[PDB]
């Protein structure tokens, strides 16, 4: 409505959105493990 | 004066100049308060009169 | 005498104009305009409206958290007496970390706060500068006016964090201060050794001299000629009319040469900018490849010799 | 000691040091200094000696104890 | 990596160096921007070579640059062509730089201060097509600032201040609100005439139009409109070519000296 | 409530709220930095 | 020599002195009287300043560097007389020469647009700049009582002579005249960077679109600020910031000696010895 | 009714303020009791 | 006064609800790991 | 404490008074804790206590 | 005081008032409450009462 | 009437700014006797 | 001292002077007040009457 | 949850995520070298 986006258009969108934020958490979540495998920080 | 001083207010409105005197002797007043508290002779909140009963610890002398 | 169209003498009101159309997906512009007559007798009697999207609250939130902080630190700086802050209000400032510090971060009353100050007004300015930059392509223009604040911004951070990171210690950077800001500028000349004979110093006063002489001579030219209709220059360089010839004319009759209506707006542009270029460049040779200017110049056969006809005995070489 | 032993300093042209040149007939002297603490400051908050208007830097925002 | 390249040789130095090799580079794409407008020169080393030898100076002209107008106007090229013309003059004296004179009545001879281009004969126009400058007769929703003068009956003087005739309408700018002429109704021919506002004094006190320009008698002469609702860029400089000319060709006392 | 946004737009109390939001922790996680009791940069 | 469209422009007349006698072009140039009386100034300006740097300070410190050759004025024992020509009498004709030179050089720019019909803004924001070469040379030198506080002409020496004079008052940045046109002279670069931006931003849109109209300009700066000043108003304030720095760059270096021979900062006092606080 | 409103839009206006600012400073109290158990300044 | 009706504004006020209140549960639940870790009180 | 005050509301506009309050009180908030900070007798974080 | 006194407030807006008195109260407050803290008898904070 | 309001309109203004301020100077009152039973200036 | 002076308000506009005497009281209290603070004698917070409970 | 993209433009947020996470990694770094126990440009 505001910007014009039908919900179907939204629902693909969301989808795409979602499983590219999984993808990045999972990539910074090993990197941190990686991290403090080498030095503790707490 | 001359009796027929009050044609004055002929050339000059009574607004005009009753808001400029109202204005300006008040900062002519500000003015002289003023200069009579900045010099040692005539400041009368400090020439010490009458007495001090206030008590006046190190010092900074260079100031 | 003759008019000289340095006032306007009588005034005409229009309805108040809303703007350009936005493309959709824009927020509506907010406030209502009104009209200032005083204002109208040198330039347009309208204010407002204006448009505030996402990127311009964000610098708006940023920049007033960092004016807050400068403020606050300046107030406690005299222990929370108003007078007093009003009183010595010029002399009050924010410094930098001590030097024994390095690029560490130190507690607050010892120049925390500083770099908190510091981290918030870069990003304040630079979400400003992305708010130029969107305003600009959402008319369908071209991004000059960007680059010139991209160049600005590139002397502000040489100025504040790049030479700093550089040599190794926050306390060379600038405190945020009227007078303070002042004594950094004079102190930095003084330690390397007088900035006088630093060349890209001597080249951005070059550029700052030329700039004022560029604006003078502009504005004079499109004044002198506004009776011609002068003043629309976008019509005189699609069209060129008796204006432009004239004001080209006398100029090739006064000097040899001449500009453009077009072109003379790139000699402006080109001078401003090349102002803060060879700023930023010029602090960053200082210190870091250069000691001593004067010695430098000496070596480069530029500093001029003197007569020796007052001398001083040398304590440490005797 | 000012008198015999620093020539360099107080007998270029012979114009000597007695007790008036600093006391002027005074019991102590007019212009003495001490280490200077500055403008009160809160409890928590660490002093920088600087960026306050004073007469000894001939009123810069310079810091304002270079004696000690 | 340090701050010597050589004994004599350091860093400050090459970076000076390459800021000298830009700025000449710069200076170039100046001086050849600078070269769209009147070039090639006009000059009496291309006649006497038979229009062989064409004189453009350092740098040379650039490749040409386009300009599309608004609303479907059309196309301009930045550098271009311009049919020679010929001028309405006769050289003072034969040697090479001698001023010309201007041939027949100086006022209506085009040339000097009352010279102008032919520029397109079509209006200007605002963002939605509307002519742009109009009388206050159809741009209704206009009006004058409030504690002004409001210039209409006003009477018009002439250089030595004789009347010339009263205003009548005034033309104003709908995309910027503000005044670009004023209609002068003269009372020596029953016609009506443009006046631009850089030409006229507001003596607000005793409500006058003071015109410097031209006398009073000169007004019977300015070039007129094509249709009284709009004018066009070429109109618009006629009429200012023809009252610039008056500040040199009014009097027999202004082409100087002074000694 | 909840006829509290036929008042306030939502997409610029929304904006305005995230970026508080973000300032806020930001600041706080300098303020931290700054103390040397709860600096967890450091050898501990 | 002439452009394409300057024939038509080349009229007899409008001269101030001479009339017919210099009433020609040389080249591009108009000459007119004063052209010849401000060229030939020049040229023994030109002369006296390599003659100058012929002889040099001394017959061991003469060199031909350009940075290095400076032209000195005379000691501050001469007073306001006449001193030798070795010993500071050559910057004194010079100065001379310069100064006739400049107002050779305002007095054609009127004739010039005398002839061309147009208005008189360019010579009067000249004498802006010729009266602040005045300032430097005539009148603080006649306040103070000799000629030696002038500048000497050198392109690296007169920047020694800035930083002393400088030096003098201890602090030159808490002179307030200083401030007024440092703000001036900030504030029209900042200007003439924004004129020159939005002016060829119009003219020069994004490819595949047409140029744009006067109403994008005034919306431009209305929607990124919330004021726009308009066409004829920004070349306007931009003469009055360009005039005003030099007005009071003027006021502040002739008022540093004359006017007050203390530090700058003390002259803060009057604030801080307010009964207020 | 210069702002706009009509009598029972402010009414209604009213009462929600009215709550939520002694909501707030509900909270506040507590806040402030805490403080005072924690280490009092008077 | 916003462009917004009442059942538009109630999807919005409930899913502004619901999201601040898992905001509000994981802040909760670190300010416990780091009061376990280092207190401050 | 007066039965008639929401007619305030008539006079005021309601959605320029929310912005200024929040404003004030976000502002105050954060002053107040900055003062607090600069106090050695009330800065929670550098007093070592608890257990230094 | 006269009871007539009513009459003021068709002379100037009530609006501008009530904001103008608002401003000015807030900045009192908070002037007076710093000039207090700036001092050494009246700081509360500082006094080290309680020990 | 130039600012507008009617006679009664302004008449009743008054009558709620005054029982306003009124409560205002009573709790002002209170917090000054406190303060100076607390730690007394003069 | 004249009983005509009434007439003052058919020249100078009530609402304007109502504005412009509020105003200038105010600023002459505060300035007045300041002026008392920066003394000596008349800083009735900073004179040490009645006693000193604090340390300095 | 999925409407959110009826108040946001897809491409504008994705842009401003975009420089947000650059501008964060970057602070995130600049602040690690700069603490003596955590850096990692000395060898070892
Ligand atoms: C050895 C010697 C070395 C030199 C050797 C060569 C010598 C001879 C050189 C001859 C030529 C001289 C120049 C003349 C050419 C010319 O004028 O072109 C006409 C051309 C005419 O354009 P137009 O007709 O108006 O085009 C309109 C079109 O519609 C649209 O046009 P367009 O989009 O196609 O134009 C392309 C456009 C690119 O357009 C795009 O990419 C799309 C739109 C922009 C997107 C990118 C945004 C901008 C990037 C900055 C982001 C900022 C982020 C926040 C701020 C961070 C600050 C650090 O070009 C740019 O804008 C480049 C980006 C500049 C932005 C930053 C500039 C200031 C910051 C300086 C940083 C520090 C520098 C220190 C050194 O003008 C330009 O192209 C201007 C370009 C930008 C000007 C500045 C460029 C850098 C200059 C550096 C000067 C100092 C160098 C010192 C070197 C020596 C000392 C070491
Ligand atoms: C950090 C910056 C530091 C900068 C340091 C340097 C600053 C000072 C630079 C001094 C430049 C002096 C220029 C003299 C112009 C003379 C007129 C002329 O013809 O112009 C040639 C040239 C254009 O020539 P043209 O129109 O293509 O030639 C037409 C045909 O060639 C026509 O063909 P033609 O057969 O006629 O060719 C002969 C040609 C002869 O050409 C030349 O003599 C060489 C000129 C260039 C050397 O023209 C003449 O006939 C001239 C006759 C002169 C007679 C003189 C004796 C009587 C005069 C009496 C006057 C009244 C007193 O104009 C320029 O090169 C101007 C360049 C400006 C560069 C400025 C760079 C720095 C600006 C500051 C930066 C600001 C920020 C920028 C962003
Ligand atoms: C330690 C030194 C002090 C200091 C001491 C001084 C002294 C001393 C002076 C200034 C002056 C100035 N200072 Mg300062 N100043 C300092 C620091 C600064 C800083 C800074 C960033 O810190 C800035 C921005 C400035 C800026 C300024 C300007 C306000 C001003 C110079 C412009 C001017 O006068 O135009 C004037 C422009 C002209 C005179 C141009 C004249 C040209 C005419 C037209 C002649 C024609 C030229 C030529 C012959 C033509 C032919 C050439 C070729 C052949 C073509 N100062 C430091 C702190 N400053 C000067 C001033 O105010 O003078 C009035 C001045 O005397
Ligand atoms: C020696 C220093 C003394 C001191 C000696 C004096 C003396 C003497 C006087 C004051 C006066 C004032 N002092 Mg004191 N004062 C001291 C310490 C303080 C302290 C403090 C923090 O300790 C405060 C907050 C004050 C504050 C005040 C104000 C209440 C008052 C100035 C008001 C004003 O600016 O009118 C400017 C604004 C206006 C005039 C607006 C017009 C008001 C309206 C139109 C008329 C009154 C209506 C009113 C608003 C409502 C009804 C009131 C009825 C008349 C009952 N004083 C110390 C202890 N103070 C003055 C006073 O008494 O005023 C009443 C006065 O003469
Ligand atoms: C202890 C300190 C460690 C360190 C510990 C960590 C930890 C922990 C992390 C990083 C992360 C990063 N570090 Mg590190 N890092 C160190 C030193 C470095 C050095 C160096 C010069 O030494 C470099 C070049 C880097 C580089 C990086 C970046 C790749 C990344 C942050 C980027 C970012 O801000 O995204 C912001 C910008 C965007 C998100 C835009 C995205 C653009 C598109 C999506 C690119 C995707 C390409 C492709 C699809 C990716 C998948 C394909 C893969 C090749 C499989 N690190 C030191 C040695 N670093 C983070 C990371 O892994 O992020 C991925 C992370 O969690
Ligand atoms: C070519 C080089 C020159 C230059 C160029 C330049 N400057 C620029 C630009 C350009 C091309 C812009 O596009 C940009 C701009 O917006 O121009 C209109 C700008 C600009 N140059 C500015 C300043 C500036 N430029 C300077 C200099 C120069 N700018 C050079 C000489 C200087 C100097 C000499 O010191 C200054 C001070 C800004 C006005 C503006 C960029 C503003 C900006 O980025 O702001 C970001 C931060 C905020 C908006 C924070 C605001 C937070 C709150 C609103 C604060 C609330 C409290 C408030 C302040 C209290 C007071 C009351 C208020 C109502 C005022
Ligand atoms: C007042 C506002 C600004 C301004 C305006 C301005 N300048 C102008 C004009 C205007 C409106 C012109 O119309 C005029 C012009 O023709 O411009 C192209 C000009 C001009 N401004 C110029 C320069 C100039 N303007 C400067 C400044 C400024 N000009 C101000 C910032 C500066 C600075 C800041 O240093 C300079 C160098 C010239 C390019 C030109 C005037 C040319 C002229 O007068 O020519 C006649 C003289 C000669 C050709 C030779 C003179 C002979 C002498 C013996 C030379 C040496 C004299 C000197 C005293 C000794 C050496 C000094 C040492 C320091 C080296
Ligand atoms: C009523 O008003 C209130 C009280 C609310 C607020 C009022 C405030 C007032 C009166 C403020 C007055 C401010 C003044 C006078 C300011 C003057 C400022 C001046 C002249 C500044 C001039 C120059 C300063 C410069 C150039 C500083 C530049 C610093 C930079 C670029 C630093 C960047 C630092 C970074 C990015 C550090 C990052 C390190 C990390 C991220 C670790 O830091 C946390
Ligand atoms: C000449 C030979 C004399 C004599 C007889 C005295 N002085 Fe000095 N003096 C100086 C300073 C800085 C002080 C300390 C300030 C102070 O104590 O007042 C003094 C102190 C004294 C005293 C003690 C006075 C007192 O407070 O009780 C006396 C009795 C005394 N002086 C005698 C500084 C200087 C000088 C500057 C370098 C010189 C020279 C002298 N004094 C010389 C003398
Ligand atoms: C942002 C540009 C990259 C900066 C990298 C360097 C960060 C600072 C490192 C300084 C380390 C100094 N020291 C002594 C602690 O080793
Ligand atoms: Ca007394
Ligand atoms: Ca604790
Ligand atoms: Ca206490
Ligand atoms: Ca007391
Ligand atoms: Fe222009
Ligand atoms: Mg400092």
């Amino acid at each position: 409505s505001m910007t014009g986006l039908t919900e179907q258009e939204a629902q693909e969108f969301h989808g795409i959105f979602v499983q590219s934020m999984t993808a990045f958490f999972g990539i910074v979540v090993i990197a941190h493990i990686l991290a403090w495998l080498w030095r503790p920080w707490l | 004066m001359s009796p027929d001083l009050w044609k004055i207010w002929l050339l000059i409105d009574p607004r005009r100049v009753l808001i400029a005197v109202f204005a300006f002797l008040t900062i002519l007043g500000l003015a002289i308060h003023m200069i009579l508290l900045s010099t040692t002779e005539f400041n009368w909140l400090e020439d010490g009169i009458p007495a001090a009963k206030v008590q006046q610890t190190p010092v900074v002398p260079q100031r | 005498p003759e008019y000289q169209n340095i006032f306007t003498a009588v005034q005409v009101r229009a309805p108040a104009y809303p703007g350009v159309p936005l493309p959709k997906g824009h927020l509506p512009r907010i406030g209502r305009p009104i009209f200032s007559y005083w204002l109208g007798k040198i330039g347009d009697a309208q204010i407002g409206p204006i448009y505030l999207g996402f990127t311009g609250t964000l610098s708006i939130i940023f920049g007033f958290i960092a004016i807050f902080i400068i403020g606050f630190n300046m107030l406690a700086s005299v222990d929370w007496n108003i007078i007093q802050f009003v009183k010595h209000f010029f002399w009050l400032g924010l410094e930098p970390p001590a030097p024994q510090y390095g690029l560490s971060i130190p507690p607050l009353s010892e120049g925390g706060w500083w770099l908190m100050a510091g981290f918030f007004l870069t990003m304040s300015i630079i979400l400003w500068w992305v708010r130029t930059y969107k305003r600009a392509e959402a008319l369908g223009m071209s991004q000059h006016l960007s680059w010139a604040f991209a160049a600005a911004i590139f002397f502000y951070l040489s100025l504040g964090f790049i030479r700093p990171v550089m040599m190794g210690s926050w306390a060379e950077a600038v405190p945020f201060g009227i007078f303070p800001h002042l004594d950094w500028t004079a102190a930095f000349s003084i330690r390397y050794g007088n900035l006088y004979y630093n060349p890209f110093h001597m080249l951005s006063i070059a550029f700052l001299y030329g700039s004022a002489l560029l604006f003078a001579m502009h504005g004079a030219t499109i004044l002198a000629v506004s009776r011609f209709g002068g003043d629309r220059e976008i019509d005189q360089i699609t069209d060129r009319g008796t204006a432009a010839e004239r004001a080209a004319i006398f100029w090739r009759w006064t000097m040899g040469f001449n500009a453009s209506m077009e072109s003379i707006h790139r000699w402006a542009w080109w001078c401003a900018v090349l102002t803060v270029i060879t700023a930023g460049i010029g602090i960053l040779l200082t210190g870091t490849v250069v000691e001593n200017w004067y010695l430098w110049a000496i070596k480069h056969g530029v500093a001029p010799a003197y007569p020796e006809v007052v001398t001083a005995v040398d304590p440490y070489a005797t | 000691a000012a008198n015999s032993d620093w020539k360099q300093h107080v007998a270029v042209n012979g114009t000597g040091v007695t007790c008036y040149t600093c006391h002027r007939g005074n019991p102590v002297p007019k212009y003495v200094w001490v280490t200077d603490p500055g403008p009160n400051q809160p409890s928590g908050v660490k002093p920088t000696g600087q960026n306050y208007a004073s007469s000894t830097v001939a009123y810069a925002a310079l810091p304002f104890d270079p004696y000690t | 990596m340090s701050a010597a390249i050589t004994e004599y040789m350091d860093v400050a130095q090459l970076t000076i160096w390459a800021f000298w090799f830009f700025f000449a580079g710069l200076i170039i794409y100046l001086r050849r921007e600078d070269k769209r407008e009147g070039y090639p020169l006009d000059s009496d080393r291309t006649e006497r070579s038979g229009g062989r030898v064409k004189v453009v100076g350092f740098p040379d002209l650039a490749d040409p640059k386009t300009f599309v107008l608004p609303h479907n106007a059309g196309t301009v090229m930045a550098p271009r062509v311009e049919a020679p013309t010929s001028i309405n003059a006769t050289p003072v004296a034969p040697f090479p730089g001698a001023p010309f004179e201007p041939n027949g009545d100086p006022m209506l001879s085009g040339f000097g201060p009352a010279a102008s281009p032919d520029r397109a004969k079509h209006c200007d126009l605002t963002f939605e097509g509307l002519p742009k400058i109009v009388p206050m007769r159809v741009a209704t929703d206009f009006s004058i600032a409030d504690k002004d003068p409001d210039p209409r009956g006003m009477t018009v003087v002439g250089l030595d201040g004789e009347v010339a005739g009263t205003i009548s309408d005034i033309w104003v700018d709908r995309s910027e609100p503000q005044i670009r002429y004023l209609e002068v109704d003269v009372s020596a021919t029953k016609k009506k005439v443009l006046l631009p506002i850089g030409f006229s004094r507001f003596d607000k006190k005793a409500g006058k139009v003071k015109v410097a320009a031209i006398k009073a008698a000169h007004f019977a002469n300015v070039p007129a409109l094509s249709k009284p609702d709009q004018i066009t860029l070429y109109e618009e400089d006629k009429v200012c070519a023809y009252y610039a000319g008056g500040k040199l060709y009014a009097t027999a006392e202004r082409a100087g000296p002074l000694l | 409530m909840h006829k509290i946004w036929q008042i306030f737009d939502p997409r610029r109390t929304l904006v305005a709220l995230f970026g508080f939001l973000f300032v806020l922790g930001l600041l706080i996680h300098f303020i931290l930095l700054s103390s040397p009791a709860f600096n967890w940069l450091s050898g501990s | 020599a002439m452009l394409s469209f300057e024939r038509k422009y080349r009229v007899r007349g409008g001269t101030l002195i001479g009339g017919d006698l210099f009433d020609f072009w040389v080249g591009p140039f108009y000459v007119g009287f004063f052209g010849v009386t401000g060229f030939f100034f020049a040229l023994l300006g030109v002369l006296l300043i390599v003659w100058g740097a012929t002889i040099g300070p001394n017959a061991e410190l003469q060199t031909y560097n350009i940075w290095q050759i400076s032209i000195a004025p005379p000691d501050l024992s001469y007073g306001l007389g006449m001193a030798p020509l070795t010993e500071g009498g050559l910057w004194q004709i010079i100065t001379i020469c310069a100064i006739g030179a400049f107002v050779s050089w305002a007095l054609r720019e009127v004739e010039i647009c005398r002839k061309l019909g147009i208005g008189f803004h360019i010579p009067f924001a000249f004498a802006f700049a010729i009266g602040a070469y005045l300032v430097l040379v005539v009148v603080r030198p006649i306040l103070m009582g000799a000629w030696g506080h002038g500048f000497p002409y050198g392109i690296l020496s007169h920047l020694d002579w800035v930083s002393n004079v400088g030096y003098q008052f201890l602090h030159f940045h808490y002179n307030p005249a200083h401030m007024l046109a440092i703000t001036f002279f900030f504030t029209n670069c900042l200007a003439l960077s924004m004129h020159g931006s939005l002016i060829l931003s119009v003219t020069n849109p994004q490819k595949g679109e047409e140029v744009k109209t006067s109403e994008h300009e005034n919306t431009f700066f209305r929607d990124i600020v919330g004021y726009s000043i308009g066409a004829l108003a920004i070349h306007r304030l931009g003469l009055f910031l360009a005039l005003s720095a030099v007005f009071w760059s003027a006021v502040c270096i002739v008022i540093s000696g004359p006017f007050w021979t203390r530090g700058w900062p003390e002259w803060w006092n009057w604030w801080l010895e307010l009964p207020l606080w | 009714s210069m702002t706009g409103l009509t009598e029972d839009e402010a009414k209604e206006f009213h009462g929600i303020f009215t709550q939520s600012m002694t909501m707030f400073f509900g909270i506040v109290i507590i806040a402030h009791i805490l403080a005072w158990l924690w280490r009092p300044w008077l």
